[PDB]
């Protein structure tokens, strides 16, 4: 996360981190339920074997809420291809259930029509992660959050060097140096409505980070709500 | 305006049926007696910060 601020105690409880054999995070995810994590399909190609950590805000210090979970099943969307990054979505089922507690809780899945009419027409959503704090920098040891404006769909397609498919949407800033970044990929984009946070996106891709005239591109979760529901069965 | 008017007064999901507002809630919540508010069924309901 470039810019933004720390997730303070209890503020981003649905954050998950995909960690490799070296215990290094390489992608984020979103807690959907005690057994399921939402993430990006493209993240699955960035590590051989990985686990999921939850309840962590500072990777350098044991806070008492951390829990690592092994993955039982990977459910990647069969239509994902690396050439387009279309359908950039996967669900993970964990071997053991997540025990919710301080800093560990699921984000809500919305209904499609309502989310697109009411959530995605809000001014902003919130993205979070342990990713780089600038395009050329190292990964953050602190979990960060960032308010990102929803961006006009036409403006985004005009700004983009790559096709924006029906399964993507854009968020962030034209020139302001705030954005998600590498390492945040797969992580939560949520939208707040009356003090309840709903999953609205998956951090997917962007041309660099916080570049002028470029936006962050997110998987449009509302397009995949039936797919997610099926995968969790 | 119905659901377009302040979310139909619903806490969460709003749908329009027979020119009337119908409210509903995310999994893990129950619709309150007033047919508008959403009440958590158990501990650590989705979408709530843990404070
Ligand atoms: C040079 O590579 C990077 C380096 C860094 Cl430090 C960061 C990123 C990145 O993915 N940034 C980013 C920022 C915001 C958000 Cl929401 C997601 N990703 C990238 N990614 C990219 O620039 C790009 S450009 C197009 C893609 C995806 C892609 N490959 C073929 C077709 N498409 C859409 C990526 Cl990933
Ligand atoms: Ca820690
Ligand atoms: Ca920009």
């Amino acid at each position: 996360i470039v810019g933004g601020q720390e997730c303070k105690d209890g503020e981003c409880p649905w954050q998950a981190l995909l960690i490799n054999e070296e215990n290094e995070g390489f992608c984020g995810g979103t807690i959907l339920s005690e057994f399921y994590i939402l993430t990006a399909a493209h993240c699955l190609y960035q590590a051989k074997r990985f686990k999921v950590r939850v309840g962590d805000r500072n990777t350098e210090q044991e806070e008492g809420g951390e829990a690592v979970h092994e993955v039982e099943v990977v459910i990647k969307h069969n239509r994902f291809t690396k050439e387009t990054y279309d359908f950039d979505i996967a669900v993970l089922r964990l071997k053991t259930p997540i025990t919710f507690r301080m800093n560990v809780a699921p984000a809500c899945l919305p209904e499609r029509d309502w989310a697109e009419s009411t959530l995605m027409t809000q001014k902003t959503g919130i993205v979070s992660g342990f990713g780089r704090t600038h395009e050329k920098g190292r990964q953050s040891t602190r979990l960060k959050m960032l308010e990102v404006p929803y961006v006009d769909r036409n403006s985004c397609k005009l700004s983009s060097s790559f096709i924006i498919t029906q399964n993507m949407f854009c968020a962030g800033y034209d020139t302001k140096q705030e954005d998600a970044c590498q390492g945040d990929s797969g992580g939560p984009h949520v939208t707040r409505f009356k003090d309840t946070y709903f999953v609205t996106g998956i951090v997917s891709w962007g041309e660099g980070c916080a570049r002028k005239g470029k936006y962050g591109i997110y998987t449009k979760v509302t397009a995949f709500l039936k797919w997610i529901d099926r995968s969790m069965k | 305006k119905l659901c377009s008017l302040d979310n139909g007064d619903c806490d969460q999901f709003c749908h329009e049926e027979q020119n009337s507002v119908v409210c509903s809630c995310a999994r893990g919540y129950t619709l309150a007696d007033n047919g508008k508010a959403c009440i958590p069924t158990g501990p650590y309901p989705c979408g709530k910060q843990t404070l």
